[PDB]
């Protein structure tokens, strides 16, 4: 019984499956803050589902066979190109950013659909609430145009308003000199081209805008790099939270049913990420999009709705 | 017709013109709508009572009950309009111009 | 509108010119008043006097067209000695179009109005001659 | 809205309409309209925003005014005939008042101003109800009182509606406003033929509802409410663009599609009554509708408008909206002309 | 039988006002169908003569219609005098 | 197992399939019975 | 042949349309051998003049 | 097809079409009379049903 | 009758044949609906869900048959009413006196 009003009427109400362990946790930080490692330990210790940070190929991981697709089917967004040539005339910088916000929006919907359907909490690394720090850094460094920022805010305005914020926001605060040292040690040739000014912009946006905003409506825990090493103390901090803020206290079965109907319908989730605002960075001409869409339908198991693809082994198609 | 009907119909016309000629307050227009109901109730009751249409004696009550329910819905819309804008002025309800 | 239209269509064509011109001026004026009423209601004048000015400008314009159509169409029928001729109405309709090209001052509008008001006037005369019904009474 | 409450509210919208259709008493007809208006308001308000609140208020004021005028007509009719039976009215002033009230309820010109605004301000599913189910009750009363309607009044309303609907739609980019002006134009054909053959009124109403439901359902399927948003359909659901093209051409009255049938039949009935100018004027004026229907086909199906990069993410997910009855309605909306003689079932 | 009995004891302890309301409303719906006196309310209402009893023209074949009010034909209110 | 997430229509809904075919069979049997009954009533009423 | 069965579609359509065209003639026999111009007595073995 | 078949098939076609044409003219004439006089099944608009009337003796005699 | 889809008097008429061309078209419309249902949901158009495609045809045919029955009945009633009215009022439908073209004068309009 795929979830709907009928399933809701018959007793599939979110408050039944939810507990005081049903929480949405997001770990934030600058680049190379060990936030990935902290996020895994929190999930393991608290028995939550861990979501690796949503990258360029997150949506591929959730559809088809789950393996990544060729680049042209993500529009040719390259994080490596962003580092090598952040000011490329092709518009890769904002096109990557617009794609990544949509990837995070989809992931936030999956995480919320997991929380509401099973009751198990989730741990995310960054979210649609903190995606803007990279946009602010890009703009302040002159990588993207003012019009791109306006487009981003338009898309964020009509999308983020539908979703509840995280229960707990965890911030791992690492200074830019230490961030810059860990980057050079990580030995990724493109990442080492990152400059401290860009990194300082991310930090400023996090502390100037993100943390004050999330503090009003969420539980914010901030750890230095050293303190994040003590994951057990981090988990201990989380379990002693009062939770006396935000909209999660206003939710009831009727509102959570409306929320679940949204997050399960992924096209409804992504509706406004393609608003017809003709920004050159994200606009694709008819001939190209027609050609790429035709190639996409030729990929294995993509021509038809899932379960109706004989070319990947589906059977009983004439009774389905 | 009888002399009373002249003024009852006049009252309905006066309230209809009041309803169609808005000022600023939505409540003032809702009062005119109730005025039309009251004149309809009187005109119906007079006609029914004078003609001794016995089973029709309940009709004015049904008119009153249903129109009061209508007015309750109208008031609820007024307060929602007032919550949005801080007043019940009709000039604020012009978003759907475009 | 019934009675005014009854006075006009009772007078024989090509005769009693002053009565025909009065009937069309009243018809034209009434149309102007109706247009002014809706215009003032839906596009609120900036002031009381602007609205009065607009009412006069429209009403006078509409009465001007009505007067010229009635006079010119009655003068033509009288002079040509052709009462039941749609051409007379075609002439009067274009005259009205010119007036509307003058009040709005636009040679293009006048030329377009004369053709279309001229054609429309001729069709009205044909309809009267042959009993064309616009709002036909139900019969089957 | 709680799903059980939504169902009960929807059932009450239908019950109000059914009471109007089965009633033989004017009081019960009035009650049906009041019950129907009570239940419709919550579905206009259900998305809680200032535009929805403005739309519901404008709707409430229009419909409550029309219902008071209807009650006045009923009471005048009572004084001059001493009875309540739903049928011809026995007083010309009562007939005018009831006709004007039903015109306001239908959103016919010059009482049309609320239709584009209310439709714009409510969700697509609510607009679908407003422009289809809500026409049933007022039309079913006109069907019964027409022997006493003033011919000049009803035909003036019809002509004005076709003109205002055609002209008003030329200037619209919002899909909900286009459907609203299209509805005003189509109400004009329904009432123009009513004095001559009410069966053709029913035929035009039924075909209008089928075609209108098809358009709204296809708009809902893709969550499109603007012309430009609809122009991205070709890059997501190409099949939908073709179905929209067929439905729009049908709504334009082009043969051999279904939407030609009502115009064809209405012209026939009017000419049988020696009405020649009015049908010809109506048919030419309806070309204005065809124009702004064609404009939509150009930006949706016959050309490929520019896309966005994020559209690729949509390629990986299937349509999940219900699209109830869409396959059936699109076939009826386009392929019914060969069955035209079936209209006699409506007699 | 017992789980319902354990249910009633809980509402009787927690919401005696609501238990009494529902109990009274149930008796108001049920008892009229069980009462042997309910049938008399119909008869008494019909026995009350609000308007004049218009006499029938006698055509010679109405032996069940009294000629005089004090004749023995027609409905009797002896049942009502005892009640 | 190709799909990473099991598709909602991976396997047929046999109850729905059974009802769907059963409904189609019923309508055809009913339609033929109705037509047969209509033909006889017509022949009887017209004396044929 | 699963590779060349589509080539029967149009030829079969012609045969079917031919058959249906002949079927229509059977509904239009009201005046068969009854026109003033061609009416004649039947040949010994003939049942109808045309079909 | 021989000429005789086409010729007599034409006559069958003409007979049907002429019969339909006459009926179309008759129907328009019947509709005109029925609507003008109201004495036929068509254009029969309802009047109050007389079975609704109560004929029993009333509280007062003059009615 | 009154609010009756097929009144009892309709049973005196021949039923539509199950091979009626109009009923075949109705079945064809149901088949087209089945294919569009596959298309809008991105299933193999011709092969997917033959059970669903079968019910589309059956539903259309089933409803179409009764609609065709009512259609033919209404037209039979129209003719019944018309002929009975022509009989009731012989004064309004007299037999026209027919003249041959030898007697009827028609003006000749040369094309030269
Ligand atoms: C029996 C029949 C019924 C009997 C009724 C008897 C009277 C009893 C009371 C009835 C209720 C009346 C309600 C009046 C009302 O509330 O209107 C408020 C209405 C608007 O209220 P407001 O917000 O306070 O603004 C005031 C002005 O509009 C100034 O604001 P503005 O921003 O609009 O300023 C620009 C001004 C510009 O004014 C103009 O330009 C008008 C020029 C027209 C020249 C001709 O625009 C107007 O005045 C609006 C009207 C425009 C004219 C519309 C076409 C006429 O004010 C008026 O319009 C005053 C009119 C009052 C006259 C009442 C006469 C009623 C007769 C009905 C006809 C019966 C004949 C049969
Ligand atoms: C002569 C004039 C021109 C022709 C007139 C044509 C008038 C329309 C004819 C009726 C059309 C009804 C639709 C055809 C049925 C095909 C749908 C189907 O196969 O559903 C199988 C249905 C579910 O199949 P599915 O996988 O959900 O997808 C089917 C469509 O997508 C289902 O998608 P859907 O959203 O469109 O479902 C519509 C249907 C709900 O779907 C149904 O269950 C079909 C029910 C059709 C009832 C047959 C009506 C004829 C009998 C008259 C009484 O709604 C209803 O409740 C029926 C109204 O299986 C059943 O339960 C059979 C019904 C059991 C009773
Ligand atoms: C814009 C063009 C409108 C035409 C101008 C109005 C006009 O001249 O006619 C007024 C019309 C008179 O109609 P009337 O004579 O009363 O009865 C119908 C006779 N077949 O009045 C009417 O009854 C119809 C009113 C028409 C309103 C404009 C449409
Ligand atoms: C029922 C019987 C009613 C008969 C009358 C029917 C007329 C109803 C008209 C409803 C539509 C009104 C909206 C409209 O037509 O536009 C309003 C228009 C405002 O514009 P305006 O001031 O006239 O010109 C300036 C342009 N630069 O101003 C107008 O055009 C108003 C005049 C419209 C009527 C002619
Ligand atoms: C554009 C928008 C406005 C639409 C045009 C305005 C209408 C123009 C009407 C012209 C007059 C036609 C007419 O009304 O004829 C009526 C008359 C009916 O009389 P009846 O009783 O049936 O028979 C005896 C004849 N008196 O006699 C007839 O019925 C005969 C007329 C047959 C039908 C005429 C069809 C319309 C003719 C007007 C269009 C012709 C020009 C087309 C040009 C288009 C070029 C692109
Ligand atoms: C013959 C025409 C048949 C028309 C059938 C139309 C069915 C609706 C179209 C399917 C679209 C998907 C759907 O489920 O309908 C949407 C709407 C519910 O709204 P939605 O936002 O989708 O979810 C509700 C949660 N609040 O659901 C609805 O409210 C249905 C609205 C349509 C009802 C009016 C249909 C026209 C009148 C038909 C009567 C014919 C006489
Ligand atoms: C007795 C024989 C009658 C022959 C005449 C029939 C034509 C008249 C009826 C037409 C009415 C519309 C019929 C319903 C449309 C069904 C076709 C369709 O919608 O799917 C197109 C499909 C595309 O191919 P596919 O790879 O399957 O991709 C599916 C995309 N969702 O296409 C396919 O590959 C599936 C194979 C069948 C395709 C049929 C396409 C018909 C196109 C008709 C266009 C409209 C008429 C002009
Ligand atoms: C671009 C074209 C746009 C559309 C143009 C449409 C034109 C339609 C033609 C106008 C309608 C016919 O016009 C109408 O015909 C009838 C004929 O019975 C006339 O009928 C008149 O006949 C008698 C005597 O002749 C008069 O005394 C009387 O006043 C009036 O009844 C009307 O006075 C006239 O108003
Ligand atoms: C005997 C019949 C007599 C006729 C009675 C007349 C009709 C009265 C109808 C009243 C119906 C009220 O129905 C009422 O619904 C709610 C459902 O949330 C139930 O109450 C339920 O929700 C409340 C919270 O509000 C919980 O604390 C409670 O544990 C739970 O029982 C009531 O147990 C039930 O009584
Ligand atoms: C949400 C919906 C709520 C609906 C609630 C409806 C509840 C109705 C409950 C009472 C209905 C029956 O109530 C009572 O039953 C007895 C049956 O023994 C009826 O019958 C009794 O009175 C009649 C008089 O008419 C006698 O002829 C009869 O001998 C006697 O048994 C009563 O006339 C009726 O007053
Ligand atoms: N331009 C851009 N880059 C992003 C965005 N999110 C992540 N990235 C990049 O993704 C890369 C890796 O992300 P991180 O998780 O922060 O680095 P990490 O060292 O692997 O993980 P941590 O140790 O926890 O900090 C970085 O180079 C980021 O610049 C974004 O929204 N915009
Ligand atoms: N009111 C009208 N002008 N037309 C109309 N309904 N005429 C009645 C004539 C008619 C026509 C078709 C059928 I089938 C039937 Cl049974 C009766
Ligand atoms: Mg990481």
């Amino acid at each position: 019984l795929q979830y709907g009003p009928l399933a809701y009427i018959l007793g599939e109400k979110a408050t039944k499956k939810m507990t005081e362990k049903s929480k949405l946790i997001t770990v934030d930080g600058n680049i190379c803050s060990g936030k990935s490692k902290l996020a895994k330990e929190i999930a393991e210790k608290l028995g939550l589902k861990h979501f690796p940070e949503a990258g360029i190929h997150y949506v591929d991981s959730t559809t088809g066979d789950g393996k990544p697709l060729p680049v042209q089917f993500s529009g040719n967004c390259s994080l490596e190109k962003f580092y090598d040539d952040p000011k490329s005339n092709d518009g890769n910088s904002y096109r990557l950013q617009a794609w990544l916000y949509a990837s995070r929006l989809l992931q936030y919907a999956d995480a919320l659909e997991h929380l509401l359907s099973t009751g198990q909490g989730v741990v995310l690394e960054r979210s649609i609430y903190s995606d803007f720090v990279f946009l602010e850094a890009m703009y302040r460094q002159g990588f993207i145009r003012k019009q791109c920022v306006d487009h981003y805010n338009q898309v964020k305005k009509v999308t983020i308003c539908e979703y509840l914020p995280p229960h707990v926001v965890v911030y791992v605060d690492v200074p830019v000199p230490e961030v810059q040292s860990r980057i050079q040690k990580k030995g990724n040739p493109h990442e080492m081209k990152i400059t401290s000014a860009y990194l300082q912009d991310i930090e400023n946006a996090y502390k100037g805008t993100f943390l004050p905003e999330m503090s009003e409506k969420c539980e914010v825990l901030q750890y230095s790099a050293w303190e994040a090493q003590d994951a057990e103390k981090v988990v201990e901090d989380i379990e002693y939270l009062k939770y006396d803020k935000g909209p999660w206290l206003d939710q009831n079965d009727r509102k959570l049913h409306k929320l679940r109907m949204l997050v399960q319908d992924k096209l409804e989730v992504l509706n406004y990420t393609s608003i017809p605002v003709f920004l050159p960075e994200v606009t694709v001409g008819a001939h190209q999009s027609d050609q790429v869409f035709q190639e996409f339908t030729e990929l294995p198991g993509r021509k038809y709705r899932a379960g109706y693809n004989e070319d990947v082994g589906d059977k009983w198609i004439w009774l389905k | 017709m009888s002399m009373v009907y002249m003024n009852i119909m006049m009252a309905f016309t006066v309230s209809l013109v009041g309803l169609l000629m808005y000022r600023s307050h939505l409540m003032s227009s809702l009062l005119c709508l109730e005025g039309m109901m009251l004149s309809l109730f009187v005109m119906a009751a007079l006609t029914i009572l004078n003609s001794h249409f016995t089973l029709a004696s309940m009709m004015p009550i049904i008119l009153l009950v249903f129109a009061a329910c209508e007015a309750a819905l109208g008031l609820s819309l007024l307060v929602m309009v007032s919550n949005t804008y801080g007043t019940d002025y009709v000039q604020n309800l012009n978003l759907l111009q475009c | 509108a019934k009675t005014v239209l009854r006075q006009y269509w009772d007078i024989p064509e090509g005769t009693e010119c002053h009565r025909k011109t009065y009937a069309t001026t009243s018809i034209g004026g009434a149309a102007g008043l109706v247009v002014s009423a809706y215009s003032v209601a839906l596009k609120t004048p900036t002031s009381f006097l602007e609205g009065v000015a607009r009412t006069g400008r429209y009403t006078f314009t509409a009465a001007a067209i009505g007067a010229i159509f009635g006079l010119t169409s009655c003068i033509s029928a009288q002079v040509r000695e052709k009462p039941d001729d749609p051409l007379n109405y075609l002439i009067g309709g274009c005259a009205g179009g010119l007036i509307l090209g003058a009040r709005t001052r636009s040679y293009g509008i006048g030329a377009a109005a004369c053709a279309y008001m001229g054609l429309t006037a001729a069709l009205v005369k044909m309809g009267q001659l042959e009993g064309w019904q616009v709002f036909a009474e139900p019969k089957v | 809205m709680n799903p059980i409450i939504f169902i009960i509210i929807l059932l009450t919208i239908m019950l109000g309409t059914i009471i109007v259709m089965i009633s033989s008493h004017w009081l019960l007809v009035w009650i049906g309209f009041e019950m129907n208006m009570l239940a419709i308001i919550p579905i206009m308000m259900k998305n809680h925003n200032p535009r929805a609140t403005e739309a519901s208020t404008k709707y409430f004021l229009t419909q409550s005014t029309a219902s008071m005028l209807l009650m006045m007509a009923v009471i005048i009719n009572l004084m001059f005939s001493g009875q309540w039976t739903v049928m011809k009215l026995f007083n010309p002033m009562a007939s005018m008042l009831m006709t004007m009230a039903l015109a306001m309820k239908l959103g016919m010109a010059p009482f049309h101003f609320w239709v584009p605004e209310v439709t714009q301000g409510i969700p697509l599913s609510s607009g679908l109800i407003l422009l289809t189910w809500q026409k049933l009750a007022p039309m079913s009363v006109l069907y019964q009182i027409f022997p006493s309607i003033n011919l000049n009044l009803i035909l003036t309303l019809s002509v004005l509606s076709i003109l205002i609907g055609g002209w008003g739609g030329l200037n619209q980019t919002q899909l909900r406003k286009i459907m609203a002006y299209s509805s005003i134009a189509h109400m004009g054909w329904m009432t123009a033929v009513l004095p001559y053959n009410p069966t053709m009124t029913l035929l035009n109403l039924i075909i209008y509802i089928i075609m209108t439901s098809t358009m709204f359902t296809m708009f809902m399927a893709n969550s499109t409410t603007t012309t430009l948003s609809l122009s991205h359909t070709w890059n997501k659901t190409p099949i939908m663009t073709v179905l929209i093209l067929a439905t729009l051409l049908s709504m334009g009255g082009l043969p051999p599609l279904s939407g030609f049938m009502p115009k064809w039949m209405i012209i026939q009935e009017m000419t049988k009554n020696n009405s020649i100018i009015l049908p010809t004027f109506m048919a030419i004026t309806a070309l204005l509708n065809l124009y702004f229907y064609m404009r939509l086909t150009y930006s949706t199906t016959l050309t490929m408008f520019p896309s966005t990069n994020n559209m690729k993410m949509k390629w990986q997910f299937p349509l999940m909206k219900k699209m109830t009855f869409l396959p059936t309605m699109v076939v009826l909306s386009t392929m019914m002309l060969p069955l035209t003689p079936m209209l006699s079932v409506l007699e | 039988a017992e789980r319902v009995a354990a249910f009633l004891k809980n509402v009787w302890a927690k919401e005696p006002v609501l238990v009494a309301s529902f109990a009274i409303a149930g008796l108001a719906v049920i008892l009229p169908t069980l009462s042997p006196y309910t049938k008399y309310s119909l008869m008494i209402n019909r026995a009350t003569p609000y308007n004049y009893p218009v006499p029938l023209r006698d055509d010679g074949n109405m032996p069940d219609v009294p000629s005089h009010p004090q004749d023995p034909q027609g409905p009797s209110l002896e049942w009502l005098k005892r009640l | 197992k190709f799909y990473i997430q099991e598709p909602p229509h991976g396997s047929p809904n046999w109850l729905k399939v059974g009802l769907t075919l059963g409904t189609s069979v019923f309508l055809w049997i009913y339609l033929i019975k109705q037509h047969n009954e209509d033909v006889l009533e017509y022949k009887r009423r017209n004396g044929l | 042949v699963r590779d060349h069965w589509v080539h029967v579609l149009v030829p079969m359509g012609f045969v079917f349309g031919y058959y249906l065209d002949r079927k229509n003639d059977e509904k239009l026999t009201a005046f068969r051998n009854k026109s003033l111009l061609y009416k004649r007595e039947l040949k010994p073995n003939e049942e109808v003049t045309w079909k | 097809d021989g000429p005789e078949k086409n010729y007599e098939r034409t006559m069958a076609i003409l007979q049907i079409e002429a019969e339909k044409a006459e009926l179309r003219l008759k129907e328009l004439e019947v509709r005109r009379l029925m609507r003008a006089r109201g004495d036929g099944p068509w254009f029969h608009y309802p009047t109050i049903d007389k079975e609704l009337i109560d004929h029993s003796p009333k509280a007062t005699p003059d009615n | 009758a009154t609010f009756q889809f097929l009144p009892d008097e309709a049973r005196s008429l021949p039923p539509p044949k199950l091979t009626d061309p109009r009923l075949a078209f109705v079945g064809f419309l149901g088949y087209c609906s089945g294919l569009i249902d596959n298309a809008i949901r991105r299933r193999p158009v011709l092969l997917a869900g033959l059970h669903r495609q079968l019910l589309y045809i059956t539903s259309f045919v089933f409803v179409g048959y009764y609609l065709l029955k009512r259609q033919d009945y209404m037209y039979a009633v129209r003719d019944h009413d018309m002929f009975s009215y022509i009989k009731s009022h012989p004064e309004d439908f007299p037999e026209k006196d027919k003249k041959t073209y030898g007697e009827v004068f028609e003006e000749f309009h040369p094309v030269r």
